């Protein structure tokens, strides 16, 4: 059993997102598939089951027209069409593998969720993939580093000395800004005898914008 | 109704602990209770099904059972190399769907405190060139975490959208945290002394860095 | 019934009633048509005055029957390589089950003096147990679509019965003919009258 | 409100079990929970107090804790030589007193059925001397119990205050039970065949003893 898929791309509120996981190694005519999301700091919620045999899928009480389910037998993969994403949708998406089969409303107490693997992530977003316009950060043993801003979405990778330095490189967690931006911080430790003599640069790569910014930090004048 | 579950748990290693999941009349007993466990940065996995049959793939180490209102998941001993939240799930006839519990943290049981070190990073002239000014200070080499970082201009605190990031776990047995603050260049040069302080539950240090060099 | 025996070879058709061909010769008015699915190991006890597992907890038979059961193998429609828990059997009832009546319940059965109102004690068991249908199971653990028909008498004049073997037409010959319940002897000749359409 | 507990629990030896005690916000969490255990035919004894320190006099075997609404008493394994009920106690501000839980039976996990033997003891002439007539029948050599004994005169049962005693434990790993029935001498001699039957959940025998010798 496997559930290998691709990561979900960030979508604006009032739009549509698609999450689908590959099914192989078994026939897709007996297992009803479930969709569920991992809400942070609390429990999980359910909306309905998907049956690939007959047109008998139902809906939950709190999810009437939020989700629309379409089936396919040639590729044996369920397809996603979400509508009107909101701020409570900030969760990762996992396709729940359920054993057995059940249609009526007194046979679902016997089954259990079987397989979880390589889930995707769909969350609503006001801020959108923007090109970074980052500037070098002046330094203050001694410490120095560069900060990333005006970028979307998470995460980004900061490498020092063209990847030849890996000691002390920790990715500090970002914060949920009011304008929707983030800030990943990476710092390195140098002796105080060398602060403005040796050239230090950091490389930040941005995936959806295909931009590479090489900035050199300098002391404040 | 919504299934509720202990937020966390305190159990020393080498001795058995259990997790309780209080429910209702139509959710527990008349319906089977399933226990989900998920690794950090990975996919979840079922621990016990139908409260008496163990899944294949795990040795005879855990135990789960139900007794009336609450269902008990006996954890015979605890290893410090694996700390995994446990989820509580059941089924209700009135709700006609799956409802899930809050989840419980498990922790081992004390170490002495460390000496925190804080640094301040004023922006360069390039950041001020775009008619903006932001300030960042970082705290590291402190154990344990649960720290709060606030800015201070040595005369009066400023609250222009002060934020503090959550502490994170590093690979060298230490915690780290950072704080961010963005202002205007006019108010940036109004004060010639900026600093941020940390609360290490008994230790407080001030990093006085002038915005000159 | 002509279109009845083209639905795969059956399993059991022992009967205590009338022949299928004289069902065409005798016109009926009321017949019961109900169906259910049982595991193949539990179909042999479906008999009038029979005792077994599913005998007094789901379905029972009286003495006067006027019909019989129809069962056949069903391993290509209700069998799954994983699980199939859509069908379930009930084996916990407090008292006697009357013949030819249906019952549905969800309350947990108490086998003794234990007060249970939603909890599953060691004396209170859930009265609904599900099956399991896999191709790994053999002939004795496969679902059989058991359907039973019972005929009723003295409720109404006869209104349902099959074909009456209509024949061809001949003209200008001394032959016998019969009409819509109007039997007579004569020569069929085209008319010139104007009948009202009722 | 009254603290409730499951009436019984089933845990096989070799693995840990626990007992949950559902309550309320004002009784559990804000007030400490105490667990009482009592030996059969002896005096009770406290098991755990203040939910995190253990009393002196017990080895490091048990565990107790509280988590919000419910409190769990972890039992690291079970010995078949000691099966003791656990009580749940707390304190409430509204009723200003100590309120106690129902209690939970613990048992080990099967043995095959045996062949029961029933005897009938008609009264002698000295009992019929007292203008009275009583009948007793006794059932023994059956395992397990939960048996019901009813009288039958081989034509129609009689209900004149039929009673059945509870099953008891003997020292030779067997159960026993008895039934009593007292009547008048006029109705006693109205039938010449009396018997009592037992329900061994699959076994039923009749002891036909004539009231002559």
């Amino acid at each position: 059993v496997q559930l290998v898929q691709s990561g979900a791309e960030v979508k604006k509120p009032g739009a549509s997102v698609k999450v689908s996981c590959k099914a192989s190694g078994y026939i897709f005519s007996d297992y009803n598939i479930h969709w569920v999301r991992q809400a942070p700091g609390q429990g999980l919620e359910w909306m309905g089951w998907i049956s690939p045999d007959s047109d008998d899928t139902n809906y939950a009480q709190s999810f009437q027209g939020r989700v629309t389910m379409t089936r396919d037998t040639s590729i044996t993969t369920v397809y996603m069409e979400l509508s009107s994403l909101r701020s409570d949708d900030t969760a990762v998406y996992f396709c729940a593998r359920s054993v057995g089969y059940c249609s009526l409303n007194s046979c679902q107490r016997w089954m259990w969720f079987d397989t979880w693997g390589q889930g995707a992530l769909v969350t609503v977003s006001s801020a959108s993939t923007k090109g970074p316009s980052v500037f070098p950060l002046a330094p203050s043993t001694a410490a120095l580093g560069c900060l990333v801003k005006d970028y979307f979405p998470e995460p980004v990778t900061v490498s020092w000395n063209s990847g030849a330095l890996t000691s002390g490189v920790h990715t500090f967690p970002a914060v949920l800004q009011s304008s929707g931006l983030y800030s990943l911080s990476s710092v390195v430790t140098v002796p105080s005898s060398s602060l403005g003599t040796q050239t230090y640069i950091c490389n930040v790569n941005h995936k959806p914008s295909n931009t590479k910014v090489d900035k050199k930090v300098e002391p404040k004048s | 109704p919504v299934l509720t579950q202990p937020p966390s748990a305190s159990g020393p290693p080498g001795q058995s602990v259990s997790i309780s999941c209080s429910g209702s009349r139509s959710n527990i007993g008349t319906n089977f209770v399933y226990w989900y466990q998920q690794l950090p940065g990975a996919a979840p996995k079922l621990l016990i099904y139908k409260n008496d049959q163990r899944p294949s793939g795990v040795p005879e180490r855990f135990f789960g059972s139900k007794s009336g209102t609450s269902a008990s998941l006996a954890i015979s001993g605890l290893r410090s190399e694996d700390e995994v939240d446990y989820y509580c799930a059941a089924w209700d006839d009135s709700l006609s769907g799956h409802v899930f519990g809050a989840g419980t943290k498990v922790t081992v049981l004390g170490q002495p405190k460390a000496a925190p070190s804080v640094t301040l990073f004023p922006p360069s002239s390039e950041e001020l060139q775009a008619n903006k000014a932001t300030l960042v200070c970082l705290i590291s080499d402190f154990y344990p975490g649960a720290v709060t970082v606030a800015w201070k201009a040595d005369s009066s605190p400023v609250k222009a959208g002060v934020e503090t990031t959550t502490p994170s776990k590093q690979s060298n047995n230490k915690y780290a945290a950072s704080s961010y603050l963005s202002l205007t260049p006019e108010q940036w040069k109004s004060h010639r002394s900026y600093s941020c302080q940390v609360t290490h539950e008994g230790s407080t240090v001030e990093k006085t860095v002038a915005p000159t060099e | 019934y002509s279109v009845l025996y083209n639905f795969a070879p059956f399993f059991a058709f022992k009967c205590y009633g009338v022949s299928p061909t004289k069902l065409n010769d005798l016109c009926f008015t009321n017949v019961y048509a109900d169906s259910f699915v049982i595991r193949g190991n539990e179909v042999s006890q479906i008999a009038p005055g029979q005792t077994g597992n599913i005998a007094d907890y789901n379905y029972k038979l009286p003495d006067d029957f006027t019909g019989c059961v129809i069962a056949w193998n069903s391993n290509k429609l209700d069998s799954k390589v994983g699980g199939n828990y859509n069908y379930l059997y009930r084996l916990f009832r407090k008292s006697n089950l009357k013949p030819f009546e249906r019952d549905i319940s969800t309350e947990i059965y108490q086998a003794g003096n234990k007060p249970c109102n939603g909890v599953a004690g060691f004396n209170c068991y859930f009265p609904l147990r599900s099956y399991g249908f896999r191709p790994t199971y053999g002939v004795g653990h496969q679902p059989y679509r058991v359907v039973v028909l019972s005929f009723e008498l003295l409720h109404a004049p006869a209104t349902v019965c099959g074909p009456k073997k209509s024949t061809n037409l001949v003209k200008n010959k001394c032959v016998n003919f019969n009409f819509n319940g109007l039997t007579g002897t004569g020569v069929l000749t085209e008319s010139n009258k104007k009948f009202l359409p009722f």
